[PDB]
C-alpha cells in the first residue's frame, strides 16, 4: 500500500490509499505508457528526471 | 423498509461513524449481489455491438 | 434503572448529561430498553439497565 | 534570593501549613471587622462562624471569603458555598486548582 | 380458535392461606430486629473510571494527533476499502489487542487510519468487533466492573426523537417487518429519565470530541504558518518564569509556619496561652 | 486531624489505583467524594491531577493506574 | 527489482525533516527519537498472539503545562481565534490559565473547553512577578507562552500569500471598493 496526499489550490487535503499494482509509468512526453521493468525516470543519484506521469487504474 | 440511519441516527462519536460505515459498506456489498463486477460489466458494455457485415 | 412491572421492555428516551445551563444534555434519542443485559446510549455512554 | 519551588499544587501537598495559613487570615480578618467578638477568641480549626443555634452571618462570612481570596490569590464563588467555619475554607481552598 | 378466557374464574396463591403463630410473630421480630437489614440501592458513584478506557496519551503508540488525522478523511463509499494495514502494525501500535482482531479489523472497509484507530478504540473500550450491526443493537462490549464481573453491555439501535421512527423489532436484521397497531402494548408508558445534577458523574464516554466537529469545521479552511517562519527563542517576559512567582515574604513565612509550635504572634491579647507571647503594642 | 485527611487521600489513591486495574481503565475524577463547588459533573472542568514538568519527571505517573505493582503496591 | 537493483548501489537517501524540525528540540514532554528493532520473527502465528514489538515510553496528557521562557511549540495546531494581543491586566501573585487551544469562550483564559476538544494543547499555567497591562497572545503560535511576541504579524502575512487568502482579502478589498465607487458616483 502507498499513501499520496495532494492538496487542491483552495487548501483542501486529500489523502489516498492505493495498492502499488496500480502504478503504471507513462513515458516523459505522457503520450504512451512506458514499460514497466525497464524504465528511466530517475537519474543516476537517484532523483527525478523529469516530471514522471503515473497512470492508476483505480 | 429499511432506515437509512441503520439504527445510528447521530455520529456524536467517531465509534458510531466506524460502526455506521462497517455497516454500511456490509449492506452495500449485499445489495450489489448478482450485479456484476466492474470488470465484466465493462466488458459487455464495450463489447456490445455484434453487427459486422464483412469478417475474416 | 429503569423500572417495569413484569414486561420484556420498555421504550427510553436519553438525553445525555444533564447540565444546569441547558437542561438536557445531547438531542432525545429514543430506544427500546429490553431485559437481559446492561445497554447504554452510544451517543453520551449513559448504560441503562 | 529563594527560588520559588518548581513543582504546583504545593498547597495540596502541605494540609497543615494550609489550614495555618487559612486560620491566620481569617483571624486577621475577623479581628480587623470585627474586634469586639473575636479580638479574644482563638481561632483554630474546628472554630465555626455561626450562632449558637446554627444560624450563619452573611456579613462575616463574605469578609472572610474576602479574606482568603486575598490571602491565596483565588476567586471563591459566593453563590456556591458560605464560609461559616475554618474546615469549609479549608475545603475551598484545596478545592481550587489554583491557590498560591 | 381457542375458547373465552378470564383469568379471574381460577385461584392464584400470592397469600399464605394460613395465619402465624403468637409466638412465631413474637420470635420473628425479635430475629429481624437481631441482625442487619438487606440494603437499599445507593445511586451515589464511589470511585468513578472512564467509561471510554484510558486517555489518549500526550506521547506514545497511539496519540490525539492520530485521531485528529483520523477526522480529517471522513468518507462512507459504495465499495470497500481494499488497502490493508498490516496486523503487525495494528497490534503494535495498540499493544493489548490480538491477532484475530487485527486481521478482522483490516478484513473491514476501512482506509488504514481508521483501522488503526477503530482497533483502539475497540481494544479501549472491550469492544466486540465480530457483533453484527442489526436493529436491535447495534454493538457489543464485554467490560469487568469495579466489582470483577465481566458484565456485557449493548449498545442499541436509537431513533432521532420519533419513536415512529424507531425500529422495534426482535431480529438481528435491519428491515422493518413488524408493524404495531398499540404501540405500548400493556399501557405501560415509556420514559425520559431526569438526572440528579448531584448524582451526575463527569463525562468520560470520549469526552474529548464534543467540540471537535467545530474546530475542525475552522481549521479545514485556516493556514498555519510553518515552525521554519515561526520565530523563536524570543526574549523572556521580565515578570514570568516556569516556577510560580512567590514572595520572598511569602516563603519565609511558611518556612515559619513548617515549625510545630507556630502562632500569629500579631494579636492584641494572648489568645492562645502561649508562653513567650509579647504584646506587640 | 491532619491523620485522618491525609489517611483519607491514600485510600482513595489506592482504591482508584485498584478499580483502574481491575477494570482496565483510568480514574474519572480524582475527587475522593463528589460536591458541587466545582461544578465539573455538569461543566468540561475536570479535577484530574497529573502534572508534570518533562519526559524524565519521576512523579509523572503519579495519580494514574500505572504507579501502582500489580499487587497494587504504591511505588512503580 | 533487477533493473532497480543494478541501478540502487548509486542512489541517494535524503532526510525527511521537511518544515517541522525535530519535536524534542523545542517542545519539552516529548523524549527523543529512538529507534526500536523488531525482535526475531515469530515460529507460529497464533489467533491470540499479543504484539512482541519492543514497548514504547507513554507519556500522559499533562493537565496543564508550565511557562516555557520563550520556547513555545505548541503541541498541536491551535485554532487561532483571533490576529489581536489581548490587552489584559494581570494580578501580581495569581495564577492564571492560558488558553492554548484557543477554542475557549472564557476570552484567553482556558475555562474547560481543553477537556472537550482532540487536541495535546493544554492552558500554560503562569504567575507574573509585577501587576500590570500585558498583551496576552490570542493567535497561540507566540514563542513567548501566554504573551504576544508579535508573531500575528507572521501569520496574518502567511495568509495573504496564501492563494485562497489573497483572493479573500482582495475580495474584500473590491467589495469596499464598490461601496467607495457608490459613494463617488452617487450624484450622477
Ligand atoms: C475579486 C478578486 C480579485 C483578485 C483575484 C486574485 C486571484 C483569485 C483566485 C486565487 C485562487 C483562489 C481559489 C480558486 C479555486 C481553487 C480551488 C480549486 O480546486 O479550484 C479548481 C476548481 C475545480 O473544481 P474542483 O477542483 O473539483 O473543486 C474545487 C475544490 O476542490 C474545492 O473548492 P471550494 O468548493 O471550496 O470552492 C468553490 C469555488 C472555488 O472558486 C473560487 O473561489 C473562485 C472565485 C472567483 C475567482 C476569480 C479570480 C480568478 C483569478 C485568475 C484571474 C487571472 C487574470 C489574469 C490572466 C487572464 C486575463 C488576461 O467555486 C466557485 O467559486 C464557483 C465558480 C466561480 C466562477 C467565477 C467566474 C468569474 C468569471 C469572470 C470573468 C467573466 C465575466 C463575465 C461573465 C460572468 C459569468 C461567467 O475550480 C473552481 O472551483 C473555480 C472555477 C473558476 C476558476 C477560473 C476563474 C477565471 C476568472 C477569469 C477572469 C477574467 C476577467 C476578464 C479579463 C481581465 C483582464 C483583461
Ligand atoms: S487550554 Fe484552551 S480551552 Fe483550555
Ligand atoms: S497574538 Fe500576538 S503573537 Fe500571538
Ligand atoms: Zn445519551
Amino acid at each position: 500500500v502507498a499513501k499520496i496526499e495532494t492538496q487542491s489550490l483552495a487548501g483542501d487535503r486529500f489523502t489516498s490509499w492505493v495498492e502499488t499494482y496500480q502504478f503504471h509509468p507513462l513515458t516523459q512526453d505522457q503520450k504512451n505508457f512506458d514499460n514497466q521493468d525497464n524504465a528511466e525516470f530517475l537519474e543516476d543519484e537517484g532523483q527525478l528526471k523529469y516530471e514522471l506521469g503515473v497512470q492508476l487504474d483505480n | 423498509s429499511t432506515s437509512t440511519t441503520l439504527g445510528l441516527p447521530r455520529w456524536y462519536k467517531r465509534i458510531s461513524y466506524y460502526i455506521f460505515k462497517i455497516r454500511y459498506l456490509q449492506h452495500t456489498k449485499s445489495k450489489m449481489n448478482g450485479i456484476p463486477g466492474s470488470t465484466v460489466r465493462l466488458m459487455l458494455i464495450n463489447r456490445h455491438f455484434v453487427e459486422y457485415e464483412v469478417y475474416e | 434503572v429503569v423500572f417495569t412491572s413484569e414486561t420484556p421492555f420498555r421504550y427510553v428516551g436519553c438525553t445525555g448529561q444533564m447540565n444546569e445551563d441547558d437542561y438536557e444534555g445531547h438531542e432525545l434519542l429514543f430506544f427500546l430498553l429490553r431485559e437481559g443485559s446492561l445497554q447504554r446510549c452510544m451517543g453520551c455512554g449513559q448504560v441503562f439497565k | 534570593y529563594n527560588f520559588p519551588e518548581y513543582r504546583t499544587g504545593g498547597v495540596q501537598a502541605n494540609p497543615g501549613i494550609t489550614a495555618k495559613r487559612i486560620i491566620k487570615c481569617i483571624g486577621e480578618r475577623l479581628r480587623k471587622y470585627d474586634p469586639a467578638r473575636w479580638e479574644n477568641v482563638p481561632i483554630t480549626f474546628k472554630t465555626h462562624f455561626r450562632d449558637e443555634n446554627g444560624y450563619s452571618d452573611v456579613a462575616t462570612s463574605i469578609q472572610i471569603h474576602d479574606a482568603l481570596e486575598r490571602e491565596f490569590g483565588i476567586d471563591i464563588k459566593d453563590r456556591l458555598a458560605l464560609v461559616t467555619d475554618v474546615e469549609t475554607a479549608f475545603y475551598i481552598v484545596m478545592s481550587h486548582h489554583d491557590p498560591l | 380458535r381457542a375458547g373465552p378466557y378470564n383469568p379471574n374464574r381460577y385461584k392464584d396463591y400470592y397469600i399464605p392461606r394460613t395465619l402465624p403463630k403468637n409466638e412465631e410473630i413474637v420470635e420473628f421480630v425479635q430475629s429481624q430486629h437481631s441482625v442487619p437489614a438487606s440494603p437499599i440501592r445507593n445511586q451515589r458513584h464511589i470511585n468513578p473510571v472512564r467509561e471510554s478506557g484510558p486517555l489518549p496519551s500526550y506521547d506514545g503508540t497511539y496519540t490525539m494527533e492520530d485521531i485528529r488525522a483520523v477526522f480529517y478523511n471522513t468518507t462512507v463509499g459504495r465499495d470497500y476499502c481494499y488497502c490493508q494495514m498490516d496486523p503487525e502494525e495494528i497490534m503494535r501500535r495498540v499493544p493489548g489487542i490480538t491477532r484475530k482482531e487485527a486481521e478482522f479489523i483490516t478484513k473491514l472497509g476501512l482506509s488504514p487510519q481508521e483501522q488503526v484507530d477503530f482497533a483502539y478504540i475497540a481494544y479501549n473500550i472491550g469492544l466486540d468487533i465480530f457483533y453484527f450491526t442489526n436493529q436491535m443493537f447495534v454493538a457489543r462490549q464485554v467490560v469487568t466492573n469495579s466489582k470483577g464481573e465481566k458484565v456485557e453491555v449493548l449498545w442499541n439501535a436509537q431513533c432521532y426523537e420519533d419513536i415512529a421512527q424507531l425500529n422495534v423489532g426482535f431480529a438481528p436484521v435491519l428491515e422493518s417487518v413488524d408493524y404495531h397497531w398499540e404501540i405500548f402494548l400493556w399501557a405501560d408508558p415509556p420514559i425520559k429519565p431526569n438526572n440528579d445534577f448531584d448524582l451526575n458523574v463527569p463525562c468520560t464516554w470520549f469526552e474529548y470530541e464534543q467540540e471537535w466537529w467545530m474546530e475542525s469545521c475552522i481549521q479545514e479552511d485556516q493556514f498555519n504558518l510553518p515552525e521554519d517562519e515561526r520565530p523563536y527563542n524570543t526574549p523572556r517576559n521580565p515578570h514570568c518564569r516556569k516556577e510560580l512567582w512567590r514572595s520572598q515574604d511569602a516563603l519565609q513565612e511558611e518556612e515559619l509556619m513548617v515549625n510545630e509550635n507556630w502562632y500569629p504572634k500579631n494579636t492584641q491579647y494572648n489568645i492562645y496561652n502561649q508562653p513567650d507571647f509579647i504584646k506587640p503594642k | 486531624d491532619i491523620n485522618k485527611y491525609m489517611e483519607s487521600q491514600l485510600v482513595n489513591d489506592t482504591l482508584r489505583a485498584f478499580v483502574s486495574k481491575v477494570g482496565k481503565t483510568e480514574p474519572a475524577t480524582w475527587k475522593n467524594y463528589s460536591t458541587i463547588y466545582h461544578k465539573d459533573n455538569y461543566e468540561a472542568e475536570r479535577v484530574r491531577h497529573v502534572a508534570f514538568v518533562d519526559h524524565k519527571d519521576p512523579h509523572m505517573y503519579h495519580g494514574l493506574p500505572q504507579d501502582y505493582d500489580d499487587n497494587i503496591k504504591p511505588k512503580h | 527489482m533487477s533493473a532497480i537493483l543494478k541501478r540502487a548501489a548509486k542512489y541517494k537517501r535524503v532526510s525527511s525533516i521537511l518544515c517541522e524540525g525535530e519535536a524534542h528540540l523545542r517542545d519539552p514532554f516529548t523524549p527523543p527519537p529512538v529507534i526500536l528493532k523488531p525482535p526475531a520473527p515469530r515460529k507460529d502465528k497464533k489467533p491470540d498472539d499479543i504484539t512482541d514489538f519492543p514497548a514504547q515510553k507513554l507519556i500522559p496528557l499533562p493537565e496543564s503545562i508550565p511557562y516555557q521562557e520563550g520556547k513555545y511549540r505548541p503541541a498541536s495546531i491551535p485554532m487561532v481565534a483571533g490576529f489581536f494581543p489581548y490587552n489584559c491586566y494581570l494580578q501580581q501573585g495569581k495564577v492564571y490559565s492560558w488558553c492554548s487551544c484557543g477554542i475557549s469562550q472564557s476570552g484567553p483564559w482556558c475555562d474547560g473547553l481543553c477537556n472537550s476538544v482532540v487536541t495535546r494543547c493544554r492552558p500554560v499555567v503562569f504567575n507574573v512577578s509585577q501587576s500590570g497591562y500585558y498583551k496576552i497572545c490570542n493567535c497561540k503560535f507566540s514563542a513567548n507562552a501566554p504573551f504576544c511576541n508579535n508573531t500575528h504579524r507572521k501569520m496574518v502575512r502567511y495568509h495573504h500569500q496564501t492563494h485562497r487568502g489573497f483572493y479573500e482579502i482582495w475580495g474584500a478589498a473590491l467589495f469596499v471598493l464598490g461601496w467607495v465607487y457608490m459613494g463617488f458616483n452617487y450624484y450622477t
